[PDB]
C-alpha cells in the first residue's frame, strides 16, 4: 500500500496576519489569472498519488505545492510577505520539472503557466 | 525522475 501525505498546512493561527496591496494582487490577479487558464486543472489541488497511481511521486517530491493550497493560504492570510507566496508558485513549478520527463504534456503545461505567472509578476503593484 | 502521468490533451 501507499498513501497520500496530508495536504500542506493552510493556516498558521499563531502567525500575525495582514492584507497588503501586493497580497491582494497575488490572490485576485496572479492566482486568479492562472486558475482560469486552460492548463490549470492539474495544479488546482495536491497531486493525488493514490488515485493517479503514482507511488513514486512523494518519494521524489518532498516539498509538494499546488495552486489550491496557495489560494487557501492567501485566503487565510498565511503569507505576510508577497515573496513567501511567490516562493510557493516557484516550488510548484520546480516540482513538476523534477518529477516529469522533459517534453511530457504536464511539463509543457507548467511552462506555459509559469510564463503567464512571470508576466503577471512583472506588473506587481507598489 | 518519475513514472510520469501520460497524456494531458496536448
Amino acid at each position: 500500500s501507499h498513501m497520500n501525505p496530508p495536504p500542506p498546512e493552510t493556516s498558521n493561527p499563531n502567525k500575525p496576519k495582514r492584507q497588503t496591496n501586493q497580497l491582494q494582487y497575488l490572490l485576485r490577479v496572479v492566482l486568479k489569472t492562472l486558475w482560469k487558464h486552460q492548463f490549470a486543472w492539474p495544479f488546482q489541488q495536491p497531486v493525488d498519488a493514490v488515485k493517479l497511481n503514482l507511488p513514486d511521486y512523494y518519494k521524489i517530491i518532498k516539498t509538494p505545492m499546488d495552486m489550491g493550497t496557495i489560494k487557501k493560504r492567501l485566503e487565510n492570510n498565511y503569507y505576510w510577505n508577497a515573496q513567501e507566496c511567490i516562493q510557493d508558485f516557484n516550488t510548484m513549478f520546480t516540482n513538476c520539472y523534477i518529477y516529469n520527463k522533459p517534453g511530457d504534456d504536464i511539463v509543457l503545461m507548467a511552462e506555459a503557466l509559469e510564463k503567464l505567472f512571470l508576466q503577471k509578476i512583472n506588473e506587481l503593484p507598489t | 525522475s518519475g513514472r510520469g502521468x501520460g497524456g494531458x490533451g496536448l
